[PDB]
């Protein structure tokens, strides 16, 4: 089987091979046939009186663990726990932008620069801004966030955009979220040995848990970091691995947390750093992203994006990073023997995420400015150190346009609204497409790589199947990058590979058929956008025709968004089985019985073809439902 | 019934009207007998212009019906629907011709129906020019007469080349509207398919001063779209048929603007209730500099 679909990713892995070091695909070969028990989710080691494991096939085999645990308690237990750890990743993430915004001040290196977007979240958290300083507003907004995440006395606050049927919705079905890191507590007690054996309850928290994710943890990081750091708009900017310079110093910021790599971004423009990477014999500095934190700086400054989660180790075989700058999540451990093969400098910054064997460079929040500053320098420094006959960069990068934040779109559709008819600033004319059944619905593609999968394949094919069939497609995080990378980020990919219904709206908004909208907690701002359009129609998300998709996950952050967005009411794709197989009720809940009770459930397809298909087919019954 | 199904629904019943007319003039005159326009050099505009066959006999007038069965699939898709505002169309001519090979004189003052060619050359120095910056096709009939002499003198005192299809001629007349090739307020005809004679003077106009060989139907609905100011105003209740022609409006480029509840689509089909408004909001929405 071919290992990537892009060229630049070949190319590297043929230097890989001649180089002698190993990949994530080489690992995943060494693997060879991965544990079944582990694979269908019938394996349990919640206590020591395990490890058990339990028949997949059920009337056959051990059927229950020591305790007595059935395969569907083995299997739920296993997922929410999933879901509990991803939850867990956004809302620490979330929680560490909450803190940003509480420490903000007008002559600090964190000020607000969006006062209007600071305004309207001030709005929505109940806090009072006629006649204030915009940074007693600023702290009161974050003390609000802050108290989502552990207070354990009265309700959440939720975003306006949430319709209200859908709250009603959750509060009789029983999964009305509470505070963040309540909410995971209570998925990790109830999975405890002799607590909950009962797989229906068990999904049921798990969605209660993923709904403090999508809607408070994810969602605050989002509006908070748009505060801080700016709204994106429509940016242009260049991805793939290409975007490396042979001649300047090469510094890729990998990891999700955005502080420190707008940090970076504004301690490049530095005129010692940039006159200390000249001394060292540098054109200059050339800041690459990679993930999720390229997807905020690229989305917020048109950083180039170097590559998605499977290519990270590939930036480093091109031998041309001087340094690799990481905070948390997605960072690959391997990295840390990798860069000894190379002169690279494999630096990280976060307590939260040490690696063995690599440089440690504690970001400090109290000064993020002169911490990046720091760090950075060693970067540049590193330079000198480069081996020049080791270093092969692929000519091969591809232009890109982002920064579609749900403000950049209504902006974009503000376009198409007749003046004496009106309003302006709605996401009418969305709405008014998608009913008229110009736009057949609009689709969230989102997700990881996994080896399971050929990298980049099941993104690039689901994505050009759905804008075929007069699907928008919204993307974020490394299947935001995989378009990125093929080319769909582009205005001419309307006329290339979008159906005419398509293709018309593009031509009449001027976007591209493709829409970046950040990173993975930029996914809430599909939930909002979603909700928004649900507001305007006077009906529940579940009405509309409107899908996500997950062609190749393999986080427990993906398994997370895959949850909270079934809650929200919105049919999920996902491109590689999760550990349920095993669990015939767990499979039924999710599949099936998910739908009786939130109107979507999950979709299990690994053929993206057959995947594009269903989601049309089901689009359409949707369509049927709601009369459009 | 969404969008879709109900332009589906009136093309159907404009090719069922259109198959009900053709088997009664071949029942009358035969299908020797021949079928022409006043005064045209391009046969029947609308089929020339699809296919570039010129219709000279009611027995091609039968075969060119399935013209019309072919721009029919039922697919919810953008093209298709276009597919289908054009069949209505093409059925629209047709019945049309059958009229004329059916009656001496089909249409009696004040409606003027066909627009021969000579008529065509005449506005189209004043329409490049800029004398004339738009033609308004005002449909169906305004909540009072008082309105819709309102708007089409608003039109007219403009310079724009305003055409009436239906009961909004006999609300005019009332409203002591003063008409005419020269007033610039043409009467076409009180029966849906009139409208046909105004998308005839856009294809034909492609057709002179364009110079797109017939058969060439992406160029002349490009031509149309970029070079001919038309617009739709279509007042009071729609049926199919009304949908399913405004659909082959939006084809041609047209947008169609309405006082009714109407799925709207942006920059071709829009609703405005405001009559106070609706002149400036087809300007701006044909994009008319006035
Ligand atoms: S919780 Fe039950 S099934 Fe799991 S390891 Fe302990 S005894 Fe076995």
């Amino acid at each position: 089987k071919a290992k990537s679909i892009d060229q630049a990713t070949l190319q590297l892995l043929d230097k890989a091979k001649q180089d002698g070091v190993e990949t994530v695909w080489d690992r995943k070969a060494d693997m060879k046939v991965q544990c079944g028990f582990g694979s269908a989710g019938v394996c349990c080691r919640n206590c020591s009186m395990g490890p058990c494991r339990v028949s997949p096939v059920p009337g056959k085999g051990v059927e229950r663990g020591i305790c007595g645990a059935t395969a569907d308690v083995i299997v739920s237990r296993n997922f929410a726990r999933m879901v509990a750890a991803g939850t867990a990743a956004h809302s620490d993430h979330g929680r560490s932008i909450a803190l940003s915004l509480y420490h903000t001040s007008k002559d600090g290196d964190i000020k607000v620069k969006d006062e209007n977007k600071l305004k309207e979240v001030a709005k929505s958290f109940n806090v009072e801004t006629e006649g204030r300083d915009i940074y007693d507003i600023a702290h009161d907004v974050a003390k609000e966030g802050l108290s989502n995440y552990g207070k354990q006395l009265g309700e959440v606050t939720l975003p306006p955009s949430l319709p209200e049927k859908r709250k009603e919705l959750w509060r009789k079905l029983g999964v009305y979220p509470r505070a963040v890191d309540r909410e995971i507590a209570a998925v990790m007690h109830s999975t405890h040995i002799g607590c909950n054996a009962d797989a229906e309850a068990m999904i049921k928290m798990s969605m209660r848990c993923s709904l403090t994710d999508g809607w408070m943890g994810s969602f605050m990081g989002t509006e908070f970091s748009d505060i801080m750091f700016g709204t994106p708009h429509s940016i242009d900017t260049e991805a793939n691995l290409g975007v490396l310079e042979k001649n300047s110093v090469n510094v890729v910021l990998h990891g999700h947390e955005p502080l420190l790599s707008e940090m970076v971004v504004e301690a490049a423009s530095d005129p010692e750093l940039v006159e200390l990477a000249k001394s060292v014999g540098a054109d200059g500095i050339n800041l690459c992203g990679m993930c999720c934190t390229g997807n905020e700086v690229s989305m917020r400054h048109g950083i180039k994006i170097a590559g998605n989660f499977m290519q990270q180790e590939l930036a480093v075989v091109t031998g041309a990073v001087d340094g690799l700058i990481v905070d948390v999540q997605c960072i690959m451990p391997a990295l840390a023997k990798l860069s000894k093969s190379y002169h690279t400098k494999f630096i990280t910054t976060s307590p939260k995420a040490h690696i063995t064997d690599s440089i440690y460079m504690e970001f400090d929040e109290e000064n993020p400015l002169d911490s990046a500053k720091k760090i950075l320098k060693e970067a540049i420094l590193n330079f000198k150190n480069r081996d020049q006959s080791k270093v092969m960069i692929p000519e091969l990068k591809c232009k890109a346009i982002l920064g579609y934040s749900v403000e950049e779109i209504i902006n974009k559709l503000d376009k198409v609204v007749n003046t004496q008819i009106g309003p302006m600033q709605t996401v009418k004319p969305l709405a008014d497409v998608l009913v008229s059944g110009v736009l057949r619905g609009a689709a969230a593609v989102v997700g990881c790589n996994n080896p399971k999968v050929v990298q980049d394949s099941a993104h690039i094919e689901t994505i050009k199947g759905l804008i075929k069939n007069d699907v928008i497609v919204v993307v974020t995080g490394c299947a935001a990058q995989a378009a990125a990378k093929y080319g769909l980020l582009q205005k001419e990919a309307a006329e290339k590979y979008a159906g005419p219904g398509l293709a018309t709206v593009c031509k009449l908004v001027d976007i591209p058929p493709v829409l970046h909208m950040g990173s993975c907690v930029d996914i809430s701002r599909i939930l909002d956008l979603v909700g928004r359009v649900a507001n305007l129609l006077g009906v529940d998300m579940s009405d509309l025709p409107v899908a996500g998709v997950a062609p190749e996950w393999m986080s427990e952050k993906a398994v997370a968004i895959g949850t909270y967005v079934v809650t929200s009411g919105i049919d999920t794709w996902l491109g590689v089985a999760p550990p349920v197989t095993g669990g015939p009720e767990v499979v039924d809940i999710l599949t099936n019985k998910m739908e009786d009770w939130v109107g979507a459930k999950f979709f299990i397809e690994t053929d993206p073809h057959k995947a594009v298909e269903q989601i049309v087919n089901r689009m359409n019954e949707k369509r049927k439902k709601l009369g459009i | 019934m969404n969008l879709f199904q109900t332009v589906f629904t009136g093309s159907k019943q404009a090719l069922a009207a259109a198959e009900g007319i053709v088997k009664q003039a071949v029942d009358e005159k035969g299908r020797d007998y021949k079928v022409a326009f006043p005064d045209t050099a391009y046969s029947l505009p609308v089929i020339f212009a699809a296919t570039g066959k010129k219709i000279t006999n009611v027995g091609e007038l039968e075969g060119a019906l399935d013209i019309v069965r072919s721009l029919i699939v039922e697919e919810e898709m953008l093209d298709k629907l276009l597919n289908s505002g054009l069949a209505t169309a093409v059925a629209a001519e047709i019945i049309e011709a059958a009229k004329y090979v059916l009656s001496d004189a089909p249409y009696a003052e004040p409606c003027v129906g066909f627009i021969s060619d000579p008529i065509i050359r005449s506005l189209g120095v004043p329409l490049v020019t800029g004398d004339i910056p738009g033609v308004a096709v005002i449909l169906g009939e305004c909540p009072d007469s008082e309105t819709a002499a309102k708007i089409i003198k608003d039109y007219q005192s403009k310079g724009l080349l305003t055409c009436l299809v239906g009961k909004v001629i006999d609300q005019a007349i009332e409203g002591k509207v003063k008409m005419g090739l020269d007033l610039r307020v043409i009467p076409l005809g009180y029966d849906v398919t009139s409208v046909i004679h105004v998308v005839t003077i856009a294809i034909r106009a492609a057709l002179i001063f364009g110079g797109i060989k017939g058969g060439q139907l992406n160029d002349i609905l490009k031509y149309t779209a970029e070079r001919v100011p038309a617009f739709v105003n279509a007042f009071g209740p729609l049926s199919e048929l009304v949908v399913s022609a405004g659909a082959g409006a939006i084809a041609l480029g047209f947008p169609v603007l309405t006082d009714q509840v109407v799925p709207e689509v942006p920059t071709l089909l829009l609703t405005q209730k405001d009559y106070d408004k609706m002149v400036k909001t087809s300007l701006e929405a044909r994009n008319i500099k006035i």
